[PDB]
RNA sequence: GGGGAUGUAGCUCAACUGAUAGAGCACCUGAUUUGCACUCAGGAGGUUGAGGGUUUGAGACCCUUCAUCUCCACCA
RNA sequence: AUCAGGACAUUAUCAUGUAGAGAAUAGGUAGGAGCAAUCGAUGCAAGUUCGCUAGGACUUGUUGAUGCGAAAGGUGGAAUACUACCCUUGGUUGUGUGCUGUUCUAAUUGGUAACUGUUAUCCAGUUUCAAGACAGUGUUAGGUGGGCAGUUUGACUGGGG
RNA sequence: GGACUGUUUAACUAAAACACAACUCUAUGCCAAACCGUAAGGUGAUGUAUAUGGGGUGACACCUGCCCAGUGCUGGAAGGU
RNA sequence: UGGACCUAAGCUGAGGCUGAAAAGCGUAGGCGAUGGACAACAGGUUAAUAUUCCUGUACUUACAGUUAGACUGAUGGAGUG
RNA sequence: GGAGAUGGGGAGCUGUAGCGAAAGCGAGUUUUAAAAGAGCGUUUGUUUGUUAUUAUAGACCCGAAACGGGUUGAGCUAGUCAUGAGCAGGUUGAAGGUUGAGUAACAUCAACUGGAGGACCGAACCGACUCUCGUUGAAACGAUAGCGGAUGACUUGUGAUU
RNA sequence: CCUGAGUAGCUCGGAAAACGUUAUUUUGAGUGAAUCUGCCCAGACCAUUGGGUAAGCCUAAAUACUAAUUAGUGACCGAUA
RNA sequence: GGGUAGGUGGUAAGAACCUCAGAUCCGGAGAUUUCCGAAUGGAGCAAUCCGGUAGUUGGAAACAGCUAUCAUUAAUUGAUGAAUAAAUAGUCAAUUAAAGCAAUACGUGGUGAAGUGAAACAUCUCAGUAGCCACAGGAAAAGAAAACGAAUGUGAUUCCGUGUGUAGUGGCGAGCGAAAGCGGAACAGGCCAAACUUAUCAUUAGAUAGGGGUUGUAGGGCUUGCAAUGUGGACUUGAAAA
């Protein structure tokens, strides 16, 4: 499904508002980018996550 | 956002700084070549107390650099004979990994962020020239031979 | 949903924010948790009624009650003449099981309930099944005889024993009394009248 | 409902930022051919959109309006 | 990462500037008395704008004593040594980012080829080739959009239209 | 009238209707255009412009005239919004 | 005649990919005849069965013992099918 | 408390002072410079039982064509795919080839062979153009007599699929 | 010295609350703080006053329902109910 | 165990038996429990077909009886091990859990219309209803103030009445409609992280296992003393009683 791997956030349903308020459901996706990282021994392993986990991951020194 | 580098880069710095250079270069260039690394001891106080054996660490990571050129200088046989018709059909085909399939585990490391080798990698059925750089100062040749097998 | 793998995502971090707040390392606490909760006290500096709020707290324990049923007897005998603080007494004290606790056929308050509401218990003008009628000064309390065919009988010996507000007879299993617990029988466990003036606030 | 800019020979336009209005076209005349145009040059055609304010010096700078335009806004 | 250029936009300096008049091409304003003069003048030499070929100016050396008539004649709203600050523009170094044409690879992409898992057209890993900060994807905002959907399309009327 | 052989409204219309070989225009350089899905995936096609998709006309023979004002499509410097 | 033999269209499909969820796609494997391979014919009999029961004459595939000869040769390659 | 009448429970609700948008004033208050004028007030309650009407619920009953959401259907039929089967019988006699003539050599002609055709006639088979009958029928679409195709863009069985 | 940071805030689209989006709560995209003389709140917002300690976890009771077991009840039905 | 003099289930008579060494019958606890079905050795058109492995009994073997076991996923452990030296991917084995169903009923979350009303209709209403899906539990959810809110104020959550059809919110139309306060049912507050410290990891720990801590009239840690050995729980095992 289109969600991250690291956490579980996923797609947010909600209204696409216009003028005259008509309403028709729409849906938000998350920011799924290639990533990849170095875990048990530095291991690559390419994980399609959020750009808020990127930056998480980021600041983290994980991504070195 | 800040990093210090390691290694002498062209720009920026020069061994030891601090510099505020873009993720883009440092998490995708300076960090995997090992010419930079992140916040130590995850501040920049805890950085400059650090910075004491910082100096002797990188001295040491230096000094094994200097031990992994005397490893490599003293040998010089990886030796490689290809497959071919041989007389009008003369390449190698060993792209550049097939080679460090004979430097990583059977003898020094030589890393592939390491040896600054060429794109041709050598394309002779003759003694050839291969440049490594462990540090931004020393200067690595290795002269393999090759024919038919 | 899929092969989650929860050492693949908890070690990939080892530390961010997910795994942390899951950590396995939680413990267990199930002893933490139920005991220091139990029950507290103590008095404080800026609102003083902590000593009077303590105090209700010994005082509803001592003979096991819940909150609300001690709001229903103050507010019992709050209305009625004056100066009642003679007339509560009576009223705390005329609970049946502590009347058959004190009567001495129970090794404990709690374990006399226990047998009122099993029916051991024999009343006068009727009978009592439930542990919690308020009796009158000068009530009879006939044990049953069922219960004596049941001996265990190391009762009847701390009848005996009494307090002087209360006159049973051993093995003949009866009682009654007069000149109702004056505050000597109710010892310095709970002897305040200021948690009494706390009740008004709180119940009207 | 604001914000900006424009208004000059009849027309199309320079605007001659104050030390005192000009060009092409419209029209008159002259030259100009066998004739028609074409062509060349003079003259005529200006109260500077209007009013007010200031300097010794404003069509020209300030204020106020008139008409035009382009923008936005523009759920009674 | 980066090369330059221009975009996001326009960066820093003094010269320079004729209304006429006025030894003056005055764009200014005041201030300020005497000033150049080894706190060495002068002049030509020559670089240059410029022409109302006058003037703006000068630069440097010439150099060794002329000076400054832009002290002081001089007219001017405008000015007469000297001190400031007052401006368009030639001049000063910029263009950070994107972009605009570029180069590079490490992000990223591949329905190029090879090996392995693997007796396997998928998938995964490792390469190789081709691209490359493009593309694709997410969010935001314009344009087109009966492909699709929800509705509207009045009343009187010698029937209705 | 349709070139023809054929196809069509099971259960009121078999025809001049549809289709057909053929003509022309348009898009498409391959991870092609187009199409099903939300996407993966797939058809196109294990094909490669002598190929594929779409619009129109409808053997064969001779012809197909004028208008680019409006609309549609393509391209275009700068300029205005 | 069909399984214990094999595959076509197609179905299912561990892993895996995709997708708010349910699920969709799909590899290796497995199913799936309307096809391929495989040894029995004649006569008689009961009210009702007969290449099936009976008579007559045959054929095929396994296992063990035995005799003689021979080195045996597939989960793979090739031909045929 | 008996699945009770009821007792406790005054939380609250209506009336007791109104006027003004409101702060605010008060048997007065709003407007207004105004006290004048005018508007509103300067009193008649509450809780139940019954009846009538009314508001929200489907609200006196029956009736739509519809709309939205979910499942079941390609055993009939339409298309596609896989594997099979069928077209009695009788005619016309193409391309091509061989030979001979002919041509400078072609072209062309004659004979023989060959058996092609979205070829012809006509049964099974497929389809349904016409008259009549039937129309609560034998039949929710047929019967008799004719009719078109009948080696193909054919007909059909089984299986799958949209 | 420690007191929970891609966190609280802010911007662009939505929503929850009675509210048709707004002080408070939440989030798809982007950005992003401080550390008890600190931070949040008292319907835009600022100052004073006051209240409370976010970005960690668990929590009985009163509350919702009856397919079933036992006992029982009905100014409920009595074969078109 | 209770309890008897009858019993062999109904349409059901008869035939034939059982039963006073205590039958039939009722209650508690057990035994057996074919096949399909989550179905799970493989398949498949459900109640069918085709097996493998390890034993054991007959046979001279094929074979045939009689047993046990053989699905997938996830976690842990161990062994083996690619591209490619190491190492993983992958492969194998063992152990532990998960699958499914139903109570035409309650809970949470995701998704989510339309008929209809507004006398048309698009904002709105219907309605976060129906439906679809996931996860339960015997209830679930919620929960201990970065709160209400205007005061010499209350002091987790939940439920009932009132506040009121009020303040408000609405093409200000149809409509929608609380939060305080008050009266009641019940009542309970706990626990980690960080400081500081201990031991161990090529101690590059930034990791593991312990002591210390859980806050607002700020709390805790650092150093230094007094008083304490108790009271109480949402708490484990037992014994006894009702
Ligand atoms: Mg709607
Ligand atoms: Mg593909
Ligand atoms: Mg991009
Ligand atoms: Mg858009
Ligand atoms: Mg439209
Ligand atoms: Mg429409
Ligand atoms: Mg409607
Ligand atoms: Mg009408
Ligand atoms: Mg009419
Ligand atoms: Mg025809
Ligand atoms: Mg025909
Ligand atoms: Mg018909
Ligand atoms: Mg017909
Ligand atoms: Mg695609
Ligand atoms: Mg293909
Ligand atoms: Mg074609
Ligand atoms: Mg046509
Ligand atoms: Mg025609
Ligand atoms: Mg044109
Ligand atoms: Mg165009
Ligand atoms: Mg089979
Ligand atoms: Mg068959
Ligand atoms: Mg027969
Ligand atoms: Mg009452
Ligand atoms: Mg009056
Ligand atoms: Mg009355
Ligand atoms: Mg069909
Ligand atoms: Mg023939
Ligand atoms: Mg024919
Ligand atoms: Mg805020
Ligand atoms: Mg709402
Ligand atoms: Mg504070
Ligand atoms: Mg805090
Ligand atoms: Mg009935
Ligand atoms: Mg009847
Ligand atoms: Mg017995
Ligand atoms: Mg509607
Ligand atoms: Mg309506
Ligand atoms: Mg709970």
């Amino acid at each position: 499904a289109k969600k991250d791997q690291l956490t579980l956030r996923g797609p947010l349903y909600g209204n696409n508002r216009s003028h005259s308020k008509t309403i028709t459901r729409r849906k938000w996706n998350v920011n799924l980018q290639p990533c990849k990282v170095k875990t048990a021994d530095g291991k690559t392993t390419r994980i399609l996550v959020s750009t808020r986990t990127l930056r998480t991951l980021k600041k983290h020194n994980r991504l070195s | 956002m800040k990093v210090i580098l390691k290694q002498d880069v062209s720009n920026l710095g020069k061994r030891f700084d601090v510099v505020d250079v873009k993720d883009g270069y440092a998490i995708h260039f300076l960090f995997p070549k090992k010419l930079a690394a992140p916040l130590t001891k995850k501040s920049l106080q805890d950085r400059d107390l650090f910075l004491k054996k910082q100096q002797e660490h990188y001295e040491i990571n230096k000094a094994l650099s200097h031990k992994l050129k005397e490893v490599i200088e003293q040998t010089e046989l990886h030796f490689s004979l290809k497959e071919h018709n041989g007389r009008p059909y003369g390449s190698i085909i060993t792209k550049q990994i097939i080679n460090q399939a004979h430097t990583k585990g059977m003898a020094l490391q030589k890393f592939m962020f390491k040896d600054n080798v060429r794109l041709g990698f050598g394309d002779h059925e003759i003694t050839l020239h291969i440049f490594e750089d462990t540090t931004a100062v020393l200067k690595v040749k290795v002269t393999p031979d090759n024919g038919v097998k | 949903k899929y092969t989650g793998s929860i050492f693949k995502r908890s070690r990939r971090l080892g530390f961010s924010l997910l795994e942390n707040n899951k950590e396995f390392s939680k413990g267990k606490k199930r002893k933490t948790i139920p005991g220091q909760h139990g029950n507290r006290f103590r008095s404080s500096t800026m609102s003083g009624y902590a000593q009077q709020l303590q105090e209700k707290q010994r005082m509803q324990y001592m003979y096991g009650i819940t909150d609300k049923q001690f709001r229903r007897l103050f507010r019992l005998v709050l209305k009625q003449r004056g100066n009642l603080a003679v007339n509560l007494f009576r009223v705390l004290e005329s609970r049946l099981d502590n009347i058959v606790y004190r009567m001495g056929f129970a090794p404990t308050r709690r374990s006399a309930r226990q047998l009122v509401n099993h029916g051991h218990v024999l009343l006068n003008d009727r009978t009592v099944d439930t542990p919690s009628i308020i009796l009158n000064p000068g009530d009879k309390v006939r044990l049953k005889a069922k219960t004596i065919k049941i001996p265990i009988v190391k009762a009847a010996s701390e009848s005996g024993v009494v307090s002087p507000f209360v006159e049973t007879n051993n093995k003949t299993f009866e009682g009654t009394y007069v000149r109702f617990p004056e505050r000597s029988e109710l010892p310095a466990g709970i002897n305040e009248s200021y948690v009494v003036e706390w009740y008004k606030r709180l119940v009207k």
